[PDB]
């Protein structure tokens, strides 16, 4: 009956793992050598990364 | 697998449909192959580019290992060394070449792989052709034996020619000399070894005088069993009329020839 006003907190735990962002067009593991990796190779082009 | 030391080698140092045969790859990459065209047009990019890059500028290769392995395998298949010795001698020859290499050495090596290929082929066909060594040994033995028989001569020389024909016509037969005698084995790792010298010594006295005495078994015990085997082995040879009939030797030869004959014939009939 005398429950107080409540405010919700949400958090999550993800241990023993590493966030992964594959360098592929549709993000899925279609092969060891990603398609975009193939596109960039043989281009002989240097790129900066931020 | 294959006896040709080039073939039995090249299975070991070679890819599968690489740019070693440039013409096939160049045919397949454009469109020329008819078995399954448009196969190359739809591979991933990397692969395609890489082949193309390989195709326009080929990459040189070092064929020393191939030739050395070819000659080593030729030695192995020709009983020059044991297979464990083959594994060792491959490295031995490789070091030998590597510490004395020159263009002349490579040229001699190609010459040598050709020579050993031919040598293996020749050895195989000669081993299946009649084994001249046995013929040489038999001729030496016959030179040791006298060529004159006081009682009868046509039967003796006819039999000698028959024996010569027998040893020539059946390869894998062995003629040699172990002690102070000559022998005749019908096969390597085979039974039926005939003491040729003893057989001829015993048979010398039965050539031209056993024709009238063939009807009575009074001298039949003079035939030692070794000579009996020797005669048995020449039944298929020395056909009728070669040895004068009505002779104890001739009678035995005819009986043995008739027996073996019914047999093989019935046998190929089988069923």
């Amino acid at each position: 009956k005398t429950a107080v006003d409540s405010i919700t907190q949400k958090k999550f735990l993800c241990d023993r793992t590493l966030w992964r962002i594959p360098f592929s067009s549709n993000f899925m593991s279609m092969g060891a050598l990603t398609d975009l990796g193939q596109n960039l190779l043989y281009a002989n082009s240097a790129h900066a990364l931020d | 697998t294959d006896p040709a030391v080039r073939a039995a080698l090249q299975s070991q140092p070679s890819g599968l449909n690489s740019t070693d045969d440039w013409r096939q790859v160049m045919d397949r990459i454009m469109s020329l192959t008819a078995r399954n065209p448009d196969a190359f047009r739809q591979q991933p990019q990397a692969n395609r580019l890489s082949a193309i890059l390989e195709a326009v500028v080929p990459a040189r290769a070092n064929p020393t290992h191939e030739k050395v392995l070819a000659i080593v395998n030729a030695l192995a298949e020709n009983r020059a060394i044991r297979p464990d010795e083959a594994g060792l001698v491959y490295d031995a020859l490789l070091q030998r070449v590597a510490r004395y290499n020159s263009g002349n050495v490579q040229t001699n090596l190609d010459r040598l792989v050709g020579d050993v290929r031919e040598a293996v082929a020749q050895r195989e066909r000669a081993q299946q052709q009649g084994n001249l060594g046995s013929m040489v040994a038999l001729n030496a033995f016959l030179s040791t034996q006298p060529a004159n028989v006081p009682r009868g001569q046509e039967d003796y020389t006819n039999f000698v020619s028959a024996l010569r024909l027998m040893v020539t016509e059946t390869p894998q037969s062995e003629v040699y000399q172990s002690g102070p005698d000559y022998f005749f084995q019908t096969s390597r790792q085979g039974l039926q070894t005939v003491n040729l010298s003893q057989a001829f010594k015993n048979l010398q006295g039965l050539w031209g005088v056993r024709a009238p005495t063939g009807d009575r078994a009074t001298v039949s015990s003079l035939l030692t069993p070794n000579s009996r085997l020797l005669l048995l082995l020449i039944a298929p040879f020395t056909d009728s009329g070669s040895v004068s009939r009505d002779t104890y030797l001739g009678h035995l030869l005819t009986l043995y020839r008739e027996a073996i004959g019914q047999a093989h014939v019935d046998e190929h009939t089988f069923q």
